[PDB]
């Protein structure tokens, strides 16, 4: 998971 | 928005779809290229290529079962193209890049067309 | 093999299979929670979520046009996840967190859990 | 395009  | 993303996320769906494929689950299509047929997915069709786009948002062509191509069509082109579609994976060789080429540019899948002019150019 | 792979083929993939979901395009299921429907792709559904991977390979069930969820589902969470299916974008919240997981666990949508158990942990 |  990530920040877009 | 605040919203978090999954990296493999896109690609796990499209796995997904493709193993469906190999399963002739849900599929609703028939390609038929002269003698050759391909089971598909009209959306996974249609979300790779602006023919398929085109074909399957006709108001009577979205019902059909069965689709048959152009008879120019090469059905070994249209084969490494529908792996394409289901894979991000093209099998581009010397022995074949005319015919995906022509199968791509009829099909309106504009990526593989740039990669196919930009393979001939090199060998030229 | 000797491929060359397109690197966001799948993101364009999922981008016009989100399209083609907002236009209404192909969708062939509506999913109810409590007085809510939404409407998607059968195969979107089963190759995002492990209930619906075994629904709609059920002989039965294949068939149906309309699935109702358990009366517990929450539709706000949902909404939420039926959006991360066609996107890949979670939109998690202080606020929907627990309506988020619980129906991830349902869904059986294994990595939404696992980042909502790993969130819930860090506030604790 | 890229070698996977
Ligand atoms: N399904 C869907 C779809 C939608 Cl909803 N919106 C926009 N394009 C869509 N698909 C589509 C249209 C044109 C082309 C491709 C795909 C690949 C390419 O080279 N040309
Ligand atoms: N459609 C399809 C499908 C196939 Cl074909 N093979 C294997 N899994 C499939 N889908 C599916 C099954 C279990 C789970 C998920 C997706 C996400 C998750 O957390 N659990
Ligand atoms: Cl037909
Ligand atoms: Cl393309
Ligand atoms: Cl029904
Ligand atoms: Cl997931």
């Amino acid at each position: 998971w990530v920040i877009p | 928005d605040s919203c978090i993303q999954f990296t493999r996320h896109a690609s796990d769906v499209l796995l997904n779809l493709n193993r469906l494929r190999s399963r002739d689950i849900l599929t609703d299509v028939v390609i038929v290229v002269s003698r050759e047929q391909f089971r598909a997915h009209k959306t996974v069709l249609m979300a790779c290529s602006g023919l398929f786009y085109s074909i399957f948002t006709d108001q009577l062509k979205c019902n059909l079962s069965v689709i048959n191509l152009d008879p120019e069509i090469n059905p070994e082109g249209f084969c490494i193209l529908l792996d394409f579609m289901y894979t991000s994976r093209l099998n581009l060789r010397e022995g074949n890049i005319m015919a995906v080429m022509a199968t791509a540019m009829y099909l309106q899948m504009e990526h593989v067309v740039d990669t196919c002019r930009k393979f001939i150019k090199a060998s030229e």
